């Protein structure tokens, strides 16, 4: 049986999958007639390779004997076998050899870090997460960042160290994940730092989120700033949002700003905000906005401000009295 | 005068992985055609 | 139902445990010296 | 020939990547050493590029020469100006997070965050929360002369505006200098000097701070200076009375279980404001416990 | 019409992103200082 | 000597506007009226 | 014997190959919340509290103090302040205790 | 590496100078030839080895390891620079055909772009503002340059009023 597997290996099979299956058949045979040390040394003979080999696995010009050392079936089998039938240091050496052979996967980064965390090496788990994080660039490093940042916050390492981690993710987060990362940076800053720092983190977040989530991020910033501070301090956030956002977002944020200023009691400031949004908003596509301004003027105002409102309304109608706006308005009217 | 280069070469430890037996990482499809400089060298 | 809080020694890192046992062994060896 | 004509770091790094693919690690090392030496001998020793140092250290990290990589990172950081070794330090921090021991990790994170906060202070000298975070960074680092110098620069950053809304955080910064040189440095005389300088710097004619009065009152209580603590709070009362100040010293004397001095303090609070029903009820309950019912 | 409308609307959006003008707000009659003593009186009343 | 390395911003900074004359039309072109009035600063001119 | 002498972490026995993260992510095997499940809970809580606050004001009519300034200024400052004196308050309490013991023992 | 290459091409689309255009064109032409025939290259190398050995410019020597080492006495094995016979490489007929077909393909692609741009210029979307084809081209050039400055005047001509 030993020599028959030996010459089975010596056969140049037609596929690296076939040679992989024969090597794991030898290992399964020994494991059946349990010889765990022999099975480990058979897998070592299988996966024997030079230190810095880069043989193409899918190269159908070299021998399968040459290019099964980078087979991921053998290495998965070998690392699980060593994990079950040997110690942490031996399994750790197999994992480092996989990482050196560069067939490592984020699944393997997480498995290696989980093995070290189950053996209660939390700092070594963090080190393995860092190694995977500079091995995979960003859009896979976010999966690693999810797991690593939750585990690091749960482990409660030093606040400057956690701040460094969050800046390290924020360095080249795409906006899609920047929403999540900035939210959790602000959350950590609230629970363990200072709320002024959390507010400036949220301001950078409002600058650096995607265009889909920018109004949502501004609203999150406004709600948390209203909770942690005053509405007079949420005023400049409203001003920046209505200065930077697109048209519909700016209309909605101007309406929220005017409502907040009316609640505070500054009727003239609310009137100015409504005039600004009236400039930006076309009546045949914003009837609810014009109705809201009419409600504000009949709850707070006189007939002079009311005729000023109607003068502004028909001036905006004259401004938007173009062919382009006619196309847009007719399309919206017969789409609604 | 090469103080920073000398300090770098001094501060670096010897490599713990031997490299004296290392062939080039990509082989040249021989035969080797070289010159009288390599006649003098060899 | 109030969950009973079983106080683990707020998890001692195994690297710190290995350093502790190594340094007490080294202190024992210095006592032998 | 290419490095002779275009001796920039770009072309040297292209050669080094070439030799990493098609050569030996000894020739990659020779290319890196030749680049460092050439740019040194031509442009000067401070004009060698952190890109060369980073790429050399990263090649050794790929080779698993972690000691050589650490030596390259350390040498480049020691022999380059910080304004042009920024990215070298960032790469060193990530390297130690990947392979270094824990004490090396907080050492390099301490240096990195120290430099970042130093830049933030250099931009805005009056950012008080930045000062507080760099304060806590130095306290967790544990370098006492550094912490003292940081607090001294923070104190010297005097707010020119006389607004109490900024003086909150500035007096609060004095409170943390006191807490550090009471709980970590254990310098009682220095803490007393902190409180004295704080009393000198507070414009008590406009606004006094019950926070610092309470803090140094309890500090002198911990020290055991009964007469000094009472003298300081009496000076506070004669300077500017405050409802919280009266309430906290009433509570302190209630915990002290004495009777005559707290009776006099209740009389003084009645003289300042007779309408404090809380103090009237508390004095009445204390006399009820004293069983002086008349 | 759809494709000319898409190119059209991108051109109009470039226009409008240039065409925006700032918002001048009136100075609030109740500024942050009197916010501070009104919230001080409010907390004094509710703690009483 | 070796050629100057230019950017697309250099190319844009040296592109030249097509001249529309207020007097001359040698080819008899029909120019849109906004293009005809673009180079006039009398729209710019402010009187106080 | 194979399925009990392998660790079954990277290897998949029913397919005779490596385990794929496309089908079974390790986020399933986690015992905690990821960053996106977390922070999505934060978004949901924020929108819930914002809707609750606006309907509270609308059932009400205008400004109250507890929403004009809901948390006291420098509250993080004072929180981290008493967190740093979570110990010296105990030491000055013991100072008052021993000082009371001293004065009462001198009187007795 | 792929995505950084794609991003670099996207950033390098716009014209900077003719040195960049020449470098881009050369790199694209190398890609379009594709992988060289290393077997034919090696056959030519061995034929040149035996021919230069016969002509006495190559020495076949054996060192202490007993291996074939060829030594170019001059430096003209690999390059026809410094070769006095550099002007008698008559290229293969297949090579000439391949170069000619490359140039014919370039010519066809340019003519095809000419046809496509003539068709898309002949299409007319919206108002006629011109009276001939040169006028149409000039008005399109004017729109490309000046429309960022004339938007308010264009709105006035659309709606009928305002500055
Ligand atoms: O000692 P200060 O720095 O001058 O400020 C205090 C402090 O309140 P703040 O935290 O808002 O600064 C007091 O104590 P706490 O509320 O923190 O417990 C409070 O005392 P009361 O609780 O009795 O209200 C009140 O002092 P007072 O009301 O007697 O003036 C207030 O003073 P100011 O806000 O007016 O400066």
């Amino acid at each position: 049986a030993r020599i028959i597997m030996e010459k089975a290996v010596k056969v140049p099979f037609k596929s690296v999958n076939e040679l992989a299956d024969m090597w794991i058949e030898w290992a399964e045979m020994e494991l059946r007639n349990k010889n765990f040390d022999e099975a480990v040394r058979i897998m070592a003979k299988a996966t024997q390779a030079p230190k810095r080999s880069t043989v193409d696995y899918f190269d159908e010009s070299l021998s399968p004997q040459q290019r099964v050392h980078k087979s991921w079936k053998l290495w998965s089998f070998y690392v699980d076998l060593v994990e079950s039938t040997s110690s942490l240091e031996e399994t750790r050496k197999i994992y480092e050899r996989i990482f050196e052979l560069r067939i490592a996967t984020p699944q393997t980064v997480v498995n290696y870090a989980n093995l070290l965390e189950e053996h209660h090496y939390y700092e070594e788990s963090f080190k393995i997460y860092e190694r995977g994080l500079d091995l995979f660039s960003y859009p896979v490093a976010f999966e690693l960042w999810n797991l690593y940042l939750t585990k690091a916050v749960d482990r409660k390492i030093s606040i400057e160290r956690l701040r460094d981690l969050f800046e390290q993710a924020i360095t080249d987060c795409p906006p899609k994940f920047a929403k999540v990362l900035y939210l959790m940076y602000g959350n950590l800053e609230e629970e363990r730092g200072l709320a002024r720092h959390a507010m400036r983190i949220y301001e950078r977040a409002t600058r650096a989120v995607a265009d889909e989530d920018r109004a949502d991020m501004f609203n999150f910033y406004i709600t948390k700033s209203a909770s942690n501070f005053g509405l007079a301090s949420t005023r400049p956030i409203y001003e920046r949002a209505i200065a930077t956002l697109p048209d519909n977002e700016a209309r909605d944020m101007c309406l929220k700003f005017a409502d907040m200023e009316k609640r505070l009691g500054e009727i003239d400031r609310a009137r100015a905000i409504y005039g600004h949004a009236s400039q930006f908003c076309d009546p045949r596509t914003n009837p609810e906005f014009w109705a809201k301004w009419e409600q504000f003027e009949v709850q707070h105002g006189n007939e002079d401000t009311f005729k000023e409102m109607l003068r502004v309304k028909r001036s905006v109608q004259a401004k938007y009295n173009t062919d382009v706006n006619f196309i847009a308005s007719q399309a919206l009217a017969r789409s609604q | 005068m090469a103080s920073i280069a000398a300090g770098l070469a001094a501060a670096l430890p010897k490599p713990k992985y031997s490299s004296e037996h290392e062939e080039p990482r990509a082989t040249q499809r021989g035969p080797r055609i070289v010159s009288a400089d390599q006649i003098d060298e060899t | 139902k109030q969950e009973p809080k079983t106080q683990e020694e707020l998890e001692e890192d195994a690297a710190d445990r290995d350093r502790r046992e190594r340094e007490l062994r080294e202190a024992r060896e210095l006592a032998e010296r | 020939a290419y490095t002779q004509v275009h001796p920039e770091p770009r072309t040297w790094l292209k050669w080094a990547k070439f030799e990493e693919e098609f050569g030996t690690a000894d020739m990659v090392r020779d290319v890196f050493q030749s680049a460092i030496q050439y740019i040194a001998e031509t442009l000067g020793d401070d004009a060698v590029d952190e890109r060369l140092f980073i790429a050399f250290a990263r090649f050794e990290t790929r080779q698993k020469e972690y000691e050589r990589a650490r030596a390259i990172y350390k040498f480049g950081l020691d022999n380059l100006p910080r304004s042009r070794s920024m990215q070298l330090h960032a790469q060193y921090t990530t390297f130690e997070k990947q392979f270094g021991d824990k004490e090396g990790v907080e050492d390099v994170v301490l240096t990195k965050r120290r430099r970042l906060y130093e830049e933030q202070v250099k931009e805005n000298p009056k950012n008080y929360d930045v000062w507080f975070d760099f304060a806590r960074l130095e306290e967790m680092g544990g370098d006492p002369d550094r912490v003292r110098e940081v607090y001294e620069r923070a104190i010297a950053q005097v707010p020119p505006t006389q607004e109490k809304r900024h003086w909150r955080r500035y007096i609060f910064l004095f409170l943390f200098y006191a807490i550090w040189e009471e709980k970590d440095a254990k310098n009682i005389e220095r803490a007393r000097a902190i409180y004295d300088t704080c009393l000198n710097l507070i414009p008590h004619k406009k606004f006094t701070f019950a926070k610092v009065w309470i803090a140094k009152a309890h500090f002198e209580i911990r020290q055991g200076n009964l007469t000094a603590a009472r003298k300081t709070l009496g000076r506070a009362i004669g300077m500017c009375p405050k409802d919280k100040l009266f309430r906290e010293y009433i509570a302190i004397e209630q915990k002290l279980y004495e009777f005559d001095r707290c009776r006099t303090l209740y009389e003084k609070h009645a003289l300042f404001n007779p309408a404090n029903c809380q103090t009237w009820i508390r004095w009445a309950e204390l006399e009820r416990g004293l069983d002086d019912l008349d | 019409a759809a494709l000319k409308a898409g190119q059209m609307q991108k051109l109009r959006e470039a226009e409008q992103s240039s065409k925006r003008k700032p918002l001048i707000l009136p100075a609030p009659q109740v500024s942050d200082s009197e916010l501070d003593e009104i919230v001080k009186m409010g907390m004094i009343g509710e703690r009483a | 000597s070796p050629p100057r390395k230019l950017t697309a911003e250099d190319q844009e900074a040296w592109r030249i506007p097509p001249p529309v004359s207020m007097w001359k039309n040698p080819k008899g072109f029909t120019i849109p009226l906004d293009k005809r009035l673009a180079a006039d600063g009398r729209q710019l001119q402010e009187v106080q | 014997p194979v399925l009990q002498h392998l660790s079954l972490r990277n290897y998949d026995p029913v397919t005779r190959g490596p385990k794929l993260g496309f089908e079974a992510p390790p986020t399933e095997n986690l015992n905690t919340l990821t960053l996106e499940e977390k922070a999505a809970a934060l978004e949901a809580e924020a929108r819930r509290k914002a809707q609750e606050e606006q309907e509270a004001a609308a059932q009400a009519r205008g400004l109250d103090i507890t929403t004009l300034q809901p948390k006291k200024p420098n509250w993080d400052l004072k929180r981290e302040f008493k967190q740093r004196m979570a110990v010296l308050d105990v030491r000055t309490e013991n100072a008052i205790a021993r000082m009371v013991r001293e004065r009462l023992a001198e009187k007795k | 590496k792929r995505m950084k290459k794609k991003e670099a091409h996207r950033d390098d689309t716009a014209f900077r100078d003719y040195a960049r255009e020449a470098e881009k064109t050369y790199k694209r032409q190398i890609r379009n030839m594709g992988a060289p025939d290393l077997e034919k290259y090696m056959r030519e190398k061995l034929s040149a080895i035996e021919k230069a050995a016969a002509a006495g410019t190559l020495d076949i020597i054996e060192t202490e390891d007993g291996e074939m080492i060829a030594v170019d006495k001059d430096g003209t094995f690999f390059s026809t620079a410094n070769a006095t016979d550099f002007a008698q490489h008559k290229p293969d007929k297949a090579a000439v055909d391949r170069l000619v077909a490359d140039l014919r393909k370039a010519e066809e692609a340019s003519l095809k772009r000419r046809r496509e741009k003539l068709a898309k210029s002949g299409e007319e979307h919206g108002d006629v503002t011109y009276i001939n084809e040169k006028n149409k081209q000039f008005n399109a050039k004017l729109a490309r340059f000046y429309n960022k400055y004339t938007a308010e005047i264009r709105d006035s001509f659309e709606r009928g009023t305002m500055v």
